[PDB]
RNA sequence: GCCCGGAUAGCUCAGUCGGUAGAGCAGGGGAUUGAAAAUCCCCGUGUCCUUGGUUCGAUUCCGAGUCCGGGCA
RNA sequence: GGGUACGACCAUACUUGGCCGAAUGCACCAUAUCCCGUCCGAUUUGUGAAGUUAAGCGGCCACAGGCCUCGUUAGUACGGCGAUCAGUGAUGGCGCUGGAACCCGGGGUGUUGUACUCU
RNA sequence: GGCUGGGGCGGCAUAUCUGUUACACGACAACGCAGGUGUCCUAAGGCGAGCUCAGUGGGAACAGAAAUCUCACGUGGAACACAAGCGUAAAUGCUUGCUUGAUUAACGAUUUCCAGUACGAAUCGAGACUGCGAAAGCAAGGCCAGCGAUCCUUUGCGAAGAACAGGAAAUAUGAACAAAUCAUACCAGAGGUGUCAGAAUAAUUACCACAGGGAUAACUGGCUUGUGGCGGCCAAGCGUUCAUAGCGACGUCGCUUUUUGAUCCUUCGAUGUCGGCUCUUCCUAACCUAGCGCCGCAGAAGACGCUAAGGGUUGGAUUGUUCACC
RNA sequence: CUAAGCGGGGAAAGAAGACCCUGUUGAGUUUGACUCCAGUCUGGCUCUGUGCGGCGACUUUGGAGGUGUAGUAUAGGUGGAA
RNA sequence: AAAACAUAGGUUUGUGAUGCAUCCAAGUGGUGUAUGUCGCAAACUGAUUUCUGCCCAGUGCUCUGAAUGUCAACGUGAGAGAUUCACCGACGCGCGGGUAAACGGCGGGAGUAACUAUGACUCUCUUAAGGUAGCCAAAUGCCUCGUCUUCCAAUUAGAGACG
RNA sequence: AGCGAUGCUGACGUGCAAAUCGCUCGUACGAUUUGGGUAUCGGAGCGAAAGACUCAUCGAACCACCUAGUAGCUGGUUCACGUCGAAGUUUCCCUCAGGAUAGCUGGUGCUUGUCUUUAAGAAGUAUUGUGCGGUAAAGCAAAUGAUUAGAGGCAUUGGUGUUCUUGUAAUAUCGACCUAUUCUCAAACUUUAAAUGUGCAAACAACCCAGCCUUAGUUAUUUUAACAAGGCUUUUGGGUACAUAAGAAUUGAGGCACCAAGUGGGCCUUCUUCGGUAAGCGGAGCAGGCGAUGCGGAAUGAACCGCUUAGGGAUAUGUGG
RNA sequence: ACGGACCAAGGAGUCAAACAGACGCGCAAGGGAGGAGUAUGUAUGUGAGAACUCUUUUCUCGUACUGAAAGGGAGAGUGUGAUUUUACACCCGUGGCGUGCGCAAUUUCUCUUUUUUGUGUUUUUGCCCAACGCCGGCCGGCCCCCCGUGGGCUGCGCGCG
RNA sequence: CCAAGAGAGUAGCACUGUUUGGGAAUGCAGUGUCAAGCCGGCAGGUAUUUGUCUGCCAAGGUUAAAUAUAGAGUAGGAAG
């Protein structure tokens, strides 16, 4: 695709409800830790003599993963998520579509 | 097996048919409502929402419900062994007022209004005849039946 | 998932103890060679991928989504 | 009754061609300073006066067209009913119940509200 | 894995969407018919205004059929991101104009599929906050497919204030107490399942194991009779003459079951696989024999048919044979 | 009613079909299965002295220790500085 | 009970003792080996005879090869602290090289005589290499009773050719 | 001699025999027989290798043990009478010979109660009244989609030709094209459009009349607004009842519930209908059966006919003679 | 299709937790001890797991729930005032149903009885429904934001032990 | 006139494993590593530092009785 980059739109925060400027921006992902608490416990099974002990997940079926964006109202602490369909293009680059009433060829 | 779309089409049914395409009508729109009106539903098309799915033009159910655009309706859908009451949510384009209790009911009081004014109006006045029976005849001219072929020259395939 | 060559000209590669843009070389003419063979001189040409950065000046000098090629998980 | 206008209904209101039109009005029609708006005053905006009913408009007309509408078709067809019965097989078959489309005929050809006007 | 007219294979009928089957409600199977889905799209979203197609004609340098230009028609026959289907025309289309509602929610209420679970997907309000517009209004990303549990991770969730004694009466814990990390929370998201309610999985066995199943293949037998195998009918032609001596095309019905297929009834706690030898008997669609009819039978010879199954009906060679074949 | 026969049948017996299929039933065997493991290797560390001798690590005087163009001029340059 | 194996005969590796090979719960354990390349170990091939082609791309193996990709612990220095990171960093692997009596492999494409068929002849793509020597309807050929010659009255037989 | 086992598919094949026997045969100076002594052993050995053989044990030896190991499966599965009485179906499943679930079932209930039914509530049904489709049918001259011939034009050389060069000629010319005509047709065509079905509605918890109550219902103005909306309303507050004059029947109760089983392979049929030639074939739709019942009928039959069943008796019928 | 030559004697649905219903059974907001322990003769014995018990302490489960929590928490009685922080009063929350109870007409009966009729009325603990209300809960509403008249979503909660 | 005489390669820590209901560790075992100004040591069930506060004082050393007997126990009763 493509969509914005900026984008007016609403921030409902304490520094107030309202339509507001927000920076847009696209998620990735703050994956995962060493000494969470999963992490802790997985370990815990994962120790000592045995072989391997878990699903290890391969079906893939598609290829999609639901864009995230970040959206940052200015004055707002605030920082959203907001979720798009499944696709296999993306883009936010605030650029915009131009309507063709001219083909080169 | 066959495939399944909530508003899975059919041939010749939610087309919107025979010169009645298009918007409804102001009259549709002046209507006025309250509720409990057993009022009976279809579909337009028109938009696509507040629209039910197949079970629904053709059956009469109660509404309980006014809302914006839109009303309640109550049907009762037939499951197993028993009809459930659904509550759907049309806007208020895709339903109407029948006749199918209204005659009951006006017959009822225009009676009443009769059967009131028969004694204890004022006056007192004639309706209908009883059923059928029987009769003296003075006929005046009984045919029979010839049928097929006599001129049958002059008619028939070939 | 880290390790990284390659993102520049056809293909392939730089910038005083703060100046800025490369050859090769396909290429395209010449010239050389009676014409050839053998050979020489000259063409052309990059966002220095993709975008950010210090500063009167900054592809010099710099950051990074990326792209991509390969190693162990 | 027409007009006007707002209609509501949304084809007896419709395509097509004639003929004709008092009034009120509609209309066409001029204009473009203003405002307005357009390559363009064609539209639209803005002004609206001269014209002109030619068109529109209206109404009618019409072996017009279309529709409308009824009849006609046809209890056929076609369904429903049967233990039964004939049938190479479909069928076909009875009596019990229902019930056509086309066709042709016939006729029909907008309805009518609200506000305004116009003797 | 499953699937499955056996298994295998292939195919995917496995989550699915469409249209059709399917009896004018509703619901309905097949590895039926005909199609689709895993994305796509910051507008292809959203809103206004404007604008109107598919298509046809007539003209207009170049330019001719096909350029544009232009009149002029023209119920969409188009066109509408897409499969398919729906719809639909001063719009839903289409073009422009503007935008961010593809937004945010106590998010209840609602529907569909349906277990009256679920998801998924939809529907209806209310609150926001926007957009758009003259205004009503619309606007929660065309409508319908295009999509994902538990489990886990992760991303996002008050700062700011007012404390006396909670000062909205001030987001939770980390259990002897502090202060600080760190870690846990509550909550809503994302992260994936297509065998699509969602196990981390290669071979091989004719060395084989086991339990069953005739719920299932592999013989007979059983239906059928496509397929084969046999006869008509018909009769265009043939056949020097010549439809029919004898034929028999084109057709077109028969008929059979020593074919072959199909079907899986039965049979798997058992009905001893080939062939052949032997040996009987039987059947007739009679090859030979008895005797009739025809002849495109002069004789000759054959041919055709009837009536006839009482009677007869071979040795080798080669080849497991069968069949084949000298 | 039988003797001696007799081997058609009694789908004889004969042996809970070994084929065949199925079974969230098995194995023998196979392999780049999944998933370990014996094994093999490598490193790391260690036992570990004794020398004499190199490189490292120390910060100590700050020395060898810094010129583009145009400022005939010293160019990371900072600053108490007249 | 053989066409099987053994078998002499053929061929290569691995390997010289603080070893190789190899057994083992472990030990100053075992065996080859009370022994030393005319040695041992290990596999393959299967008298004599005669020959043994091409391919190392693949896949192994091998390499003393390369050297700076990678590759664990391991260290090493870095923040209240945890805690973090960075650099360090091994064989191996990347990598580079060798190798076929290792595993195995060893092509496809056209045209071409004026008599003739025929196509030596000559062009093509392409492989690691494109199957050489040989040898066949052969226990090997699917077509297939392939063909012919030959033998039998007659031969899906045989044999000889053909291959 | 011996040691072995080639052929007779010899003998036997409930044998003298858990591998015997006859003949037959391999070899029989060597990698030659054998005795005793000694050694290797189970996921081990051994093995001139057949996965042989390893004490009638062997592609994992035998003992005892764990163990009664595990079973979506085979088999079995131990008195009477009465009363009630199925399913082959629902969804999901690494799910198809199985569950779960639902349904069907039994049992256990619980509040009332119909003879006043014109005011019980119910009814697999009619009636009205009241809703409603695209099968069958129709149809193609309507569209959509299909298809056959002429007739009547236009022509902008379709082709032909003569008169004409030859004609963007004429004239013939036959075609194209036009047009009205015209045949024959559709599962995913279709106006119209059935029958057969399918929703609803048919009462008192009603009707009216008042006049009330109340409302941060209706960008508000109540107000002697309107409407809305609901709430009321002693003796209805107050009034008001099932005739038609004309159009049901029923209703051997209704309401209502608790909870557990047994079932998930079906099969047969009228009817509709799919696949394929077909098939006692396959595969669906409806109803009914069978299954899970016998009796009576069809010389014979799961499902056809008739009909179902206490035990009898007496009578008459059923189908059928 | 399988199994089934014969006859005796064998030979197969058990014990058992929490738990759901059903039923009897106890008592009832308590109930069930419960572990134990004591305890005195019948006289073997005895100062009775089992006899009799018998029981102070109670124990244990039960007689409000809600929240992860931190944590709170029910006549938000009713009613009442109520500008209901409160403050008062103190023998049914709101409606729909209700075996019932009442009234009248209705038959006879002296009267009674009183058949029969006609109605009334009454707590939603008689059942259920239907709506608040109520606890914890959550959004904190209304509003531009926040607070108060007052909200407004929600739950194994509460509504006359 | 004061003293004031309490357990080490153990404790601990890493690491590994094993083991535990015990959770960022219930133990143990191996291996390595490896403690006490004594304002200490140990414990105080979310890692840490950090600080208090709370409970003990390990790492040598002995100890009826009330319990068992569980399948194969032996002397002598009681039984169902």
């Amino acid at each position: 695709v493509n969509y914005p980059k900026k984008k007016k739109m609403h921030c409902p925060d304490e520094r107030c409800n309202a339509h507001k400027s927000f920076k847009v921006v696209q998620y990735k992902a703050g994956k995962a830790r060493l000494y969470a608490r999963g992490k802790r416990r997985y370990d815990r099974k994962q120790s000592g003599y045995g072989g391997q002990t878990k699903p290890i997940f391969h079906k893939k079926a598609k290829t999609t993963k639901k864009i995230v964006l970040k959206l940052q109202c200015s004055n707002c602490k605030s920082i959203i998520q907001n979720v798009l369909k499944r696709t296999k293009h993306f883009e936010l680059n605030d650029k915009k579509k131009t309507g063709n009433k001219d083909p080169t060829w | 097996v066959h495939s399944h779309g909530y508003k899975c089409g059919t041939r010749h049914l939610f087309a919107k048919k025979f010169r009645k395409h298009g918007v409804p009508s102001v009259s549709t729109i002046l209507t006025n409502f309250k509720v409990g009106d057993y009022v009976d539903v279809v579909a337009d098309a028109a938009v696509r929402a507040g629209m039910p799915h197949k079970y629904y033009h053709g059956r009469t159910g109660i509404v309980w419900n006014v809302t914006p655009r839109g009303v309640g309706v109550i049907i009762n859908k037939p499951v197993r062994n028993r009809t459930v009451r659904k509550r759907i949510c049309v806007r208020f384009e895709h339903v109407r007022k029948s006749r199918c209790q209204e005659a009951f009911k006006q017959k009822l009081k225009d009676l009443e209004a009769f059967r009131a004014a028969k004694k204890a109006g004022t006056p007192l006045p004639p309706k209908k005849v009883s059923t059928r029976n029987g009769g003296f005849v003075c006929p005046k001219k009984v045919e029979v039946l010839a049928r097929r072929t006599a001129d049958y020259e002059a008619m028939i395939p070939y």
